[PDB]
RNA sequence: GCCCCUAAGCGUGUGCUAAGUGGAAAAGGAUGUGCAGUCGCGAAGACAACCAGGAGGUUGGCUUAGAAGCAGCCACCCUU
């Protein structure tokens, strides 16, 4: 597995806050900041249509090569901030990363599968902390419940991992319960 | 003929329309017969 | 009915209805849920109706999840009453709910039974609220 | 009753600016 | 032809089905027992060989629970 | 504030509204219309219309007076 960094072009700020912020998020643009184990915070605008249309490409973790000022660094989405209603990106955090280092990031673990009939799958963690290569990172990873039968709980511990890719969440975390399916009895008791 | 604030389609062979400004659904069984009111 | 089994203090200020949620506003539990859009105080009674509402579409084969709990309580003077004279008692108790916030949060393996569901429920709340679900 | 909507609708008027004595 | 279900019945020795087909299992048939049910409804099915037209009966078998081996 | 009552624009440029909306109102209902943006299918003939096929095990188990695809419950297989 080997990612490709996707081209997003980046300009610095002229100005900083929020006036400059809400303008800039006006004229379409999303303010980020750059930051890196080399200690020098970039302060730049980011195309929101461009932005956007990567994270739905390749998920919140998407390996990205920005190009300030005819410069390119390679960078990670480190962390976003959603408005909670509008749903419009308001902020990125980016992480200046050099190929072949260890990054620890969140992977959203995906279920697939048909469940034994009168099965129902609660799925209790939406992600898993893992460490991978820069370029290695796995944009989702897949569990599969096709046959465990009521009772099972799949753990942590128990995910393919790609070669590379180790769990640093400890391996008691139930990523999956599997139960029998609630009577319309269990239904009505439940939160009355 | 039924008049109410909400008119839906009860029936999949039922067809929203507007005739004179009003919301109506129009149907070939009468029951599902209604206007907006 | 969802009361809280006690309260320190048994008479309290209305909750204040300003300010986007900034707790509690992504579908934690289930794969679908309902979000509020709107300031209201959601009551027991409400949340009840919602809830025995989802069931019903379901039947059975699912789980909800309240995210919200009415431990806030309003008070009614005696009817027929004039100004003054203390507060009154007791009478309801409510959820400050504020937009953002997801209220009810449903797993069904139908998709499209599951919207229908919680469509069912939002008909019983006070606000405007909308589907939202795990996903981005 | 329509009288007290009517008196502090009219409030909304461009010169009162969005104001005016008894709502 | 009989029915392939009560054929089922007559190979399992049960007199009534499963009225939960996953949640039971009124008996077990032998898929020698399931070809001897399909070369006898062979005027009856749309199957070429015999062993597609035993898939068939076992399809029938799955849909009122009874195990096939 | 600037058509006339009524001093000053029936001002200029580009669009929107058909409701006298403008010149009151909610949950909610709704092929109204404009602009922008995700995603599906299509010249390997899509969407609508019309011609023809839509079936065999089988009335799938259970429940019932009965239940044959079409009260209800469980499962939802296989073949040409
Ligand atoms: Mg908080
Ligand atoms: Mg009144
Ligand atoms: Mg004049
Ligand atoms: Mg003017
Ligand atoms: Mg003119
Ligand atoms: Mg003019
Ligand atoms: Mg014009
Ligand atoms: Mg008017
Ligand atoms: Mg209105
Ligand atoms: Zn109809």
């Amino acid at each position: 597995t080997a990612n490709i960094p996707n081209k997003l072009t980046a300009n610095v700020r002229t100005r900083t806050g929020k006036g400059a912020s809400r303008q800039a998020r006006r004229d379409g643009k999303v303010p980020a900041v750059l930051y890196g184990h080399g200690t020098d915070p970039q302060h730049l605008e980011l195309n929101a249509r461009d932005f956007a249309a990567v994270l739905r490409s390749h998920g919140t973790n998407a390996i990205l090569t920005l190009d300030i000022e005819g410069t390119e660094q390679l960078a990670l989405t480190k962390a976003l901030d959603v408005h909670p209603i509008r749903r419009n990106i308001q902020h990125a955090d980016l992480l200046v990363v050099q190929r072949g280092e260890k990054v620890t990031v969140e992977v959203t673990v995906l279920v697939e599968g048909d469940a034994t009939p009168g099965t129902l799958v609660t799925q209790d963690a939406n992600t898993i902390e893992i460490e991978a290569e820069a370029l290695s990172i796995p944009e989702q990873l897949t569990v599969s419940v096709e046959g465990v039968e009521a009772g099972t709980q799949i753990t942590a511990g128990q995910i393919s991992l790609p070669e590379g890719v180790n769990l640093i969440s400890d391996p008691e975390l139930l990523v999956v319960n599997v139960v029998e399916a609630p009577s319309a009895e269990a239904l009505e008791e439940e939160g009355a | 003929m039924k008049v109410n604030p909400s008119v839906k389609p009860i029936c999949d062979k039922c067809r929203v329309i507007r005739r004179h400004g009003r919301v109506m659904v129009i149907c070939s069984d009468p029951r599902h017969k209604q206007r907006q009111g | 009915m969802l009361i809280p089994r006690k309260v320190k203090h048994r008479k309290q200020h209305h909750p204040e209805q300003r300010g986007i949620a900034s707790g509690g506003t992504s579908v934690s539990f289930g794969d679908y849920g309902i979000q509020a859009l709107e300031h209201a105080y959601i009551t027991n009674r409400q949340i009840e109706s919602a809830r025995i509402a989802i069931n019903r579409h379901i039947k059975r084969g699912g789980k909800v999840w309240i995210n919200i709990f009415p431990d806030r309580p309003l008070t009614k003077k005696p009817a027929e009453t004039r100004m003054g004279s203390g507060k009154g008692s007791p009478e309801w108790w409510v959820a400050n709910v504020k937009p953002g916030r997801v209220l009810f949060e449903l797993s069904y393996p139908d998709e499209k039974t599951a919207r229908d569901a919680l469509t069912r429920a939002i008909h019983k709340l006070p606000i405007k609220a909308r589907i939202v679900t795990r996903e981005e | 009753a329509k009288r007290g909507r009517k008196k502090r609708d009219r409030k909304h008027s461009k010169a009162n600016h969005g104001k005016r004595p008894n709502a | 032809t009989p029915p392939a279900a009560k054929l089922l019945l007559k190979a399992a020795g049960v007199q009534k089905g499963s009225g939960e087909p996953h949640k039971t299992k009124v008996a077990k048939v032998t898929w020698d027992q399931v070809r001897e049910i399909a070369e006898t409804k062979k005027a009856d099915l749309n199957a070429n060989d015999i062993d597609a037209a035993a898939k068939i009966i076992a399809g029938t078998a799955r849909s009122m629970g009874i195990t096939v081996e």
